[PDB]
């Protein structure tokens, strides 16, 4: 279990790693995208 | 009614200490009228000392102090009946550092 | 699922995204909104690993689902109004366009209206009132408004702001709300429309005799004021349209050296104009002088165009050659 | 389907067209539209893909069903009346043509 | 099913960007055609 | 966190060792600071005090420190830093020359350190590269040459780009080798020569002979 528990996370791990990869590529594109979805962030917020 | 007398030195020097200057420089006192944030700080300064004369009388005998409004020249005030009415004046000498001021009470003497 | 907040969830992702890009993803952002995230970044709480895992998956969403356009949005103005009126007029909608969004503050009130009366506003204020209204406007203005005191006000006022200590918050506070309610006012807006490069386009228009006695009173009432009329009744363009006879007399009058500094910043029709006129030679060494000459600094070239529109002016008041606004038409 | 306001959408599309491209529809258009436009496209919001592509769409569509003839509506004008009358009269028309279209404030009267 | 969202994706702006060149010939073409149709849309903008 | 001058102006009235045990418990500036306010005595018996401290009983410091929040409860104090220096001289950079010339005059009459570092920023050392070629070519002429390799070691890479691609081959070829060979050069030293021949800017722009204007020389 402790193994399966073990390769899970790494797996998790891995993935989150990649696609911050991506997240990080996507933003030095259109760092005005980010900025602005994040302006949607604070925006809705509120509600 | 009753009477408080703030200085232009005085406002001046509060004015000066409270919007960022320390008050090391000269204190230029030419004659001109309080401005609304001078108000303001009149207002505040006004409000602690009505409180504080308030607290003090508190001990002998308990009374409301109340703003009335504020004036620039003695003709708008004309606190007595007639002029020659005899009134109470209670000056008062503020230092801070090396800036000096004066702050007066003034009762008729029919209060 | 952990209630994280949409704010410390934008924090994850400008702390997983980088630090290059976590500032340029702030330099698209409100100053309001930048100290919300500064507390939220300064406050912030570890995430787990599934948190943030959920965090990255809907961002991720959201920006696949969002992103497009933003390509030029604010230059495009520009550009576009630029390529279709003109400098002068885009640059007055583009004021307007800048202006449209309001203000918070009566503050930027006194930033984006006239300094005169600004200063005619803080004249009666307290020199330390003076210094902190004035710190906080763009500097241009603030600039302008000490041009505007007399000489012992001003130096009063800048010695405050070099030994400024720090205004407390109530002080600036109350400030900010008298400076609202006194500007509280709608619009101030002063039309700039007119003045300037519509007087002398006028006077260009009207009888010779009535023109000169126009310019001849601007002159007596204020000389620079007609010399500036007078430089935008010429203007650097009708030299195209003043036919070639007269590019032939001036080149007897005008110096080689003036004309090469000139011709640089001259359109490449104005140039061919007046290359076209004279001997091959001549028509030769000048286009290679202005090919292989350096750049020359607009002042000096603006020095030799208005040495050459006063030979011009001389030459047309002696009349030997004819500056007429009906172009010629050939049959 | 987001509430895309027509304005906002002419803003996209002129965002799309190009620079010159921009300019150019710019000066088929009247001012007080041009301002609107202006200012709606200073405060324009970015758009997302989606609604990109239905504003594009739906202009498209509009384009193709809309798009014929305007050929020389305004020079046809003054070739026919030149070639019909003669200068002089087809000056006058024109002129009573470019006139029928009033001012709205007196000041343009006035010109 | 993040391969199909992202090829799903890619293929709208492909599309989108065609089109949009589409939109640029035909305005390079008629610009009187294209205000026109934008005076339409400003005009019922207001119903 | 708050000022020492108002914490000296606070503490004054306090007992010798009251002020003392305040002092022990703030940040070491913090004191410095406040006993640099403080008259000779005061501060004498205050540092003996300190130096001598045996400890405060935990009701008297409980005590002490209940008046203290009490005292201190006023809602926020954070005077405001915004606007002073580096503001003055940018706002005194762009009006008319009379009027800043008058000015930097009264100020220098009221102080003249505060005049001094207002011309200082005044100037900046970044507006030598936009003060063109022909004011390098100049200044060559009068800036010696352990002077200019001192002060182009803090100098950015455009600007010592600027300096050196104005003069001869050999000249610059020499400075270049010279700013590559020679150790690492004390900022204060560096700064010294900077203001020599800043000083010697502004004797020649004076004089005349060089023009410092803000605005770009535009080249057409």
């Amino acid at each position: 279990k402790d193994e399966q528990l073990q390769q899970r996370r790494a797996n998790q791990r891995l993935g989150a790693e990649v696609m911050s990869q991506r997240i990080r590529e996507m933003s030095d594109n259109d760092p005005r995208v980010v900025a602005l979805v994040i302006r949607q962030w604070m925006s809705n917020d509120h509600e | 009614t009753g009477l408080v007398v703030f200085s232009p030195s005085l406002v001046f020097i509060a004015v000066d200490n409270l919007f960022g200057g320390d008050g090391r420089f000269p204190t230029k006192v030419e004659g001109r009228e309080f401005t609304h944030t001078e108000q303001r700080v009149i207002n505040r300064m006004l409000k602690l000392a009505l409180e504080g004369y308030s607290d003090a009388w508190k001990a002998i005998n308990p009374l409301e102090v109340e703003y009335v409004r504020s004036e620039m020249q003695v003709k708008f005030t004309n606190i007595t009946t007639s002029p020659n009415d005899i009134v109470v004046n209670t000056p008062f000498h503020v230092e801070i550092g090396n800036l000096t001021g004066e702050f007066n009470i003034c009762l008729p003497f029919s209060m | 699922m952990s209630n994280l907040s949409g704010t410390d969830k934008s924090v994850i992702l400008l702390m997983t995204i980088g630090e290059d890009r976590a500032a340029e993803v702030f330099k698209h952002l409100s100053t309001r909104e930048v100290q919300a995230l500064s507390t939220a970044m300064a406050n912030v709480r570890q995430i787990s690993n599934k948190q943030l895992t959920d965090v990255l998956s809907e961002f991720e969403q959201e920006a696949e689902q969002f992103a497009a356009l933003n390509i030029n949005a604010n230059e495009y103005l520009r550009s576009v109004l630029v390529k279709a009126l003109g400098e002068e007029r885009a640059s007055s909608l583009l004021e307007d366009i800048l202006e449209t969004r309001d203000t918070t503050s009566g503050i930027e009130t006194l930033n984006f209206m006239e300094p005169q009366s600004a200063a005619d506003l803080i004249r009666d204020e307290h020199p330390q009132i003076i210094a902190t209204i004035l710190v906080h406007l763009k500097r241009s203005q603030a600039a302008d408004i000490l041009a505007l005191f007399d000489e012992r006000l001003r130096h009063d006022v800048m010695l405050r702001i070099a030994t400024f200590g720090g205004v407390q918050p109530a002080a600036l506070a109350e400030l900010t709300e008298v400076l609202n309610g006194l500007l509280d006012g709608q619009n101030l807006k002063r039309s700039k429309m007119g003045g300037v490069r519509t007087a002398a386009e006028i006077i260009n228009l009207m009888k010779t005799q009535q023109e000169e006695a126009v310019i001849t009173a601007v002159r007596e009432f204020d000389g620079e004021l007609a010399q500036k009329i007078i430089d935008e009744m010429f203007l650097f363009e009708n030299l195209v349209d003043v036919d070639d006879r007269s590019i032939q007399r001036l080149l007897q009058e005008v110096d080689s050296e003036s004309l090469l500094i000139a011709l640089k910043g001259a359109e490449p029709p104005l140039r061919e104009k007046f290359l076209r006129n004279m001997s091959q030679r001549a028509a030769d060494i000048l286009r290679d002088d202005l090919a292989n000459r350096g750049p020359v600094r607009l002042s000096q070239v603006e020095n030799e165009q208005k040495a050459i529109l006063l030979i011009v002016r001389r030459l047309a008041e002696t009349g030997e050659m004819v500056i007429g606004s009906g172009e010629d038409t050939y049959v």
